[PDB]
């Protein structure tokens, strides 16, 4: 609950260590304060694309590559970049262009998916977005050895919501 | 067929309200409309061509 | 007519095939499926808790006459947790639970008629609901309807002196005056995220963990109804009516006991 | 011996079934699986794998003089073919989240003109199987016709896994009558609560084999009749590729 | 109440002994679990043809002939094949073709007939379907001397039902 | 898709941009603003004073269940002057005002 | 505006409800903060 | 930082590679694998499996200051992708006798503008690999340039597994020069002694990574540069379906 708007890339690529693992649920405590999540909590079901945007905020002198993957449910969450790499993924190369927009494809048996969880959703939910280092952050002498990556979420042009309701009442404090 | 309804009068509530809306999905997907309304932030001056230009490096 | 039933399909006849006869057809429309289910049938009796009109809701049942109801023709309740929120079940509970007990009247809540006769695997429809108070005197009833799969714990009272049922933008219905007819009627849309609903059984689990418990497919109902009101002593009946019913894949119906008696039945 | 407009072959990849005594292929619901993509998936499906669209043949059980009417054996799909005996089908299936397919079956059993008896073979959507979706092990008359209720539910009228077998012919079926045929051929389209299936926790179709007229014969006749089946996935379409299920079991 | 889906033909033709006698009533305990009967019990009246289908399940080596008759009411049920033979009947010869579809013609004073019985229907009901052996089941050496005949029922193209109601509630157990 | 979020505007995609996929749009109208707020929600409980039908009105509240109400979705009341005409507030008051107190049900009146 | 009430059952309370007819909104802005689940990796209800 | 006509993406199924510093894709022999059926097989091939035509990404090794010129690492194909890391590719591959495919590779390695050094990445048909066709474990200069001869063959001039690395650029290749690029992209068509391959006993293509100008940098610069690769089978065509290879290892 010590939320920060970013993740940190390091100078080491452990295939066993994700930089982040997000469950693909409009209920993830991870998304709790995004407009997507605040909007979505007033509806019963959603459909369509979710967009995870990463903004590199490190030095211009740094270099690096990330593997961002979406794993549909069924076999549990991947435990190494090697397993993630078996699902939907993209390689993000650092360079002139600052961000990367990763879209998790709507893969589902039903036309729509429930917005919110009743209880907590296990090993379920709808899968996971995991972020891994492919290559480590590299740098020259005189430069910091880690950088912050800003993480945001939005709806894709595909995204739809239906049936307005009210979430369980809460108090921000 | 139909059920058990036999009123002469036109339904007072329109259908989209009296009933659910049967939709049909095509196998190959459908393109979202281009725009959801006219709300937008705009980026201007994005590019070039025109200024106190070509004194400007090559 | 000679035939070969092994093919899995048998040619249909009239008296005309083997004898000197004539066909005797006459039209009727009461056998269409939509027409057949487009009538109301009861699912059970419910109750309201004292002073629910002005306080936090809480699961509770009067005589196995609860507080909330899941909109579904299938069994639900489980008389053993008459004080817990109700749940969908995979069996119907008799009136008593030991030899000397009785099957009727059933304790669980269901559309016994639908259960007794639903020769289809899947169906889709809209649901018309009727609430009927067992009293001809004034009666106040507050209803909250939540679409399937949405928040169903209308437990926090947010406004001082206002029922917690009566909160938000979730559909709420209320009838209470000296000149009402006491009953409430309305029709709800089809909100399952599922394309078509299992009518009897669904051969799968709830999680991919296969924490094995087959029977019911998740979010395969029409939502939950919560009640608050002023006559905590009057019970009311809840009825379901299937609007524009559609059914797919014929399947068998409930077994009927062999008359270890005659060569015919009757009634009751 | 077996004849003419009754002699029939079915080629599947590198697989071909032949019978010399058919009665035709019953196509349930009168339609076949079209192999069309699920409209609920944004990802493009892997489809038309030749190595997958063929017949998988294995043995069901043994039919004997002892079986009583309505005792049966259940074969849950796609589960039965999700293992090692499922070949590339199984292998592909274990790495996808979702599968959408139809089924084409042939069940086999020979006797002689001196044997008497008949089986009922049917295919049913959402038929109640074992928890673990496995083929039944032995013939049983288990939980017919009122379903399985709780121990204590002493007076409960019935459970939702009821099955009034007197009406099992409402399901797509064919009879394997020893005086008439040696094979039964069925085909069913895709049917489910959703446009594609998370097969992992749902065995949406079950192939059922039941005795309806018990096996009879005089001495010296063959005494136990084996029952085997050939099952083929009809234009399966896979989506949601990830790592392997693994415990495939 | 030890129901079996078939009747048994023997190697003896007693004109005095029917193989089966069904009352033509959608209430016969005989039909109690057919879809016809389960369907019909939700309506007040029916009209049209009833189809009794027989599937021979004996050996290919067996031979035999059955007399299937429909007797309208009025004079009681027939007591010998000789009396049945006086009413509507068909002779079913065993051979290459496995089953026989017998249709009982709708013979009635009223346009429709009541579905269910109030009390029990006597000597009434609407008559009887009786099955008799004409010739005995014959066979060669090495073959069983009796065979099972599967019995099913269905509606004819003629068949109609009207006025939906509810049967008396029951419990299958 | 590579992008540059610093511009303050980000190009929207579907699964179609980076992978072999198809758009999966389906129409719905429940997300229009007008439709969304065109439903009733409560703002609180009120009361009437004894014999007000035949006398001078006077601010008064029953159990922090007053006499008059300002038509607004925002907070108003201020339980400390339950006997004064109500006013619009800039904060919502919890049920109690000390640690051991409770936030629900709220004392002020609001949507 | 303001609503004033007078009546005959001084003991019965009544609820007041608002419904926004033909709503129009301008300039998106942030909504109310939702507390971090110092618990799971998802929420629920209540 | 990396630019413009140097920013490039490659989509494979549900896989996509991006680089912000490319120098182009070298297509060896100037052709791509057409995906055509082998004319030596009567059986119809299983082809166009989407689940198979994508990029498999894993790590090769670590580039350090210590590597000397011409030390290399070999990655035999299709073998490296025949296991668990080969996904449905591997799974399909293990149940077919024969495979006919092209390769599309991307090898990755970043440093900084203060690092100096260069790799040579090439792909070669019939390059001599380990016996067991596995990826080399560590960098080696093993058996260069005269091949491996027998112990006793004291005076033998050379062995047939000779490799004169001074000429390694005759092979389809690209340089990974730290001052210039971060990625290298290559593609090769199908080439073999026969129209299709019994992959089981032949690693017909090898991806080779070699140092040509050793890694140099001043203190505080990154010290070890990881090397990873993305490999994709280009229109593989399988034939001769049987049971599983099994000892896949």
């Amino acid at each position: 609950p010590n939320a920060v708007p970013y993740i940190e890339a390091s100078n080491t690529a452990v295939k066993t260590q994700p930089l982040a693992v997000y469950q693909v649920t409009l209920s993830c405590s991870c998304l709790a304060n995004t407009f997507l999540a605040a909007l979505s909590r007033n509806f019963a079901q959603y459909r369509g694309s979710l967009v995870y945007t990463f903004v590199f905020t490190g030095t211009a002198m740094m270099k690096g590559k990330f593997l961002i993957a979406y794993t549909p449910p069924g076999a549990g969450k991947p435990t190494s970049r090697d397993q993630a790499m078996q699902a939907t993924y993209a390689i993000w190369d650092l360079g002139l262009n600052s961000s990367y927009s990763f879209t998790v494809p709507f893969i589902s048996p039903t036309h729509f998916r429930m917005v919110g969880t009743d209880q907590a959703n296990i090993t379920n939910v709808d899968g996971w977005v995991t972020v891994w280092q492919l290559t480590p952050l590299t740098y020259p002498p005189g430069c910091p050895t880690s950088a912050k990556i800003l993480t945001m979420v939005s709806a894709g042009k595909d995204f739809s919501l239906k049936m307005p309701i009210s979430p369980a009442p809460w108090s921000p404090q | 067929s139909e059920g058990n309804e036999g009123v002469i009068i036109n339904n007072f509530y329109s259908n989209q309200y009296q009933n659910s809306i049967d939709l049909s999905a095509n196998a190959t997907g459908s393109d979202p409309p281009k725009t959801y309304g006219q709300f937008s932030n705009l980026l201007s001056g994005a590019v070039n061509a025109f200024s106190n230009m070509l004194p400007l490096l090559a | 007519g000679v035939e070969n039933a092994e093919k899995g399909v048998t040619e249909n006849t009239d008296a005309t095939a083997d004898f000197v006869a004539q066909p005797v057809y006459l039209p009727e429309n009461q056998t269409k499926v939509a027409f057949f289910y487009d009538r109301s049938s009861p699912i059970g009796a419910f109750a309201v808790k004292s002073g629910s009109l002005e306080s936090g809701f809480a699961p509770f049942s009067n005589k196995a006459c609860p507080n909330s109801v899941i909109l579904t023709p299938g069994p639900q309740f489980d008389p053993a947790y008459d004080q817990l929120r109700p749940q969908r079940l995979t069996e119907i509970w008799g009136n008593g639970n030991e030899e000397t007990s009785e099957v009727f009247p059933l304790k669980t809540k269901q559309d016994y008629s639908f259960c007794l006769f639903s020769p289809f695997v899947y169906y889709k429809c809209d649901l018309e609901v009727t609430l009927s108070p067992h009293t001809s005197g004034a009666h106040g009833l507050l209803v909250r309807w939540c679409p399937t799969g949405t928040p169903t714990k209308p437990t926090t009272q947010v406004l001082h002196e206002v029922s917690s049922l009566s909160e938000g933008r979730t559909p709420q219905v209320y009838s209470a005056g000296p000149g009402t007819s006491n009953q409430i009627s309305f029709v709800v849309p089809y909100n399952s995220p599922l394309s078509v609903l299992p009518a009897v059984w669904y051969n799968g689990h709830k999680r991919f963990d296969n924490t094995g418990d087959l029977g019911i497919a998740p979010n395969s109902d029409f939502g939950t109804l919560f009640f608050a009101g002023t006559k905590p002593d009057i019970k009311f009946t809840v009825y379901l009516r299937y609007k524009n019913m559609r059914v797919f894949c014929p399947r068998p119906t409930v077994f009927f006991p062999w008359p270890t008696s005659g060569d015919k039945i009757d009634m009751t | 011996e077996n004849l003419s407009d009754r002699v029939s072959q079915d080629t599947a990849g590198n697989t071909v079934t032949n019978t010399q005594s058919t009665v035709g292929r019953l196509v349930g619901y009168g339609t076949v699986h079209d192999g069309e993509h699920p409209a609920s998936c944004a990802d493009t499906a892997s489809e038309k794998i030749l190595a997958v669209e063929r017949y998988y043949t294995f043995k069901v059980n043994d039919w004997t003089s002892t079986q009583k009417p309505f005792e049966y054996i259940r074969i849950p799909l796609p589960h039965v073919l999700s293992g090692e005996d499922g070949g590339v089908f199984g292998a592909t299936l274990r790495r996808h989240y979702l599968v959408k397919t139809g089924w084409r079956v042939q069940v086999q059993c020979n006797a002689s003109q001196f044997h008497a008896g008949s089986l009922l073979v049917f295919m049913a959507p959402e038929y109640p199987t074992l928890d673990v979706f496995a083929m039944d092990n032995r013939w049983s008359k288990d939980n017919l016709p009122n379903g399985t209720r709780t121990q204590t539910n002493r007076k409960g009228p019935f459970a939702m896994d009821h099955q009034n077998f007197w009406q099992w012919t409402l399901y797509p079926h064919q009879f394997l009558n020893l005086r008439t045929n040696t094979t039964v051929d069925l085909e069913v389209p895709y049917v489910n609560i959703a446009p594609t299936s998370s097969w992992t926790q749902h065995a949406s179709w079950t192939l059922v084999i039941a005795v309806v007229a018990p096996l009879t014969y005089s001495t010296g006749a063959s005494t136990s009749l084996d029952i085997t089946a050939s099952i083929q996935p009809v234009r399966p379409v896979f989506n949601g590729l990830r790592h392997e299920v693994l415990s495939r079991q």
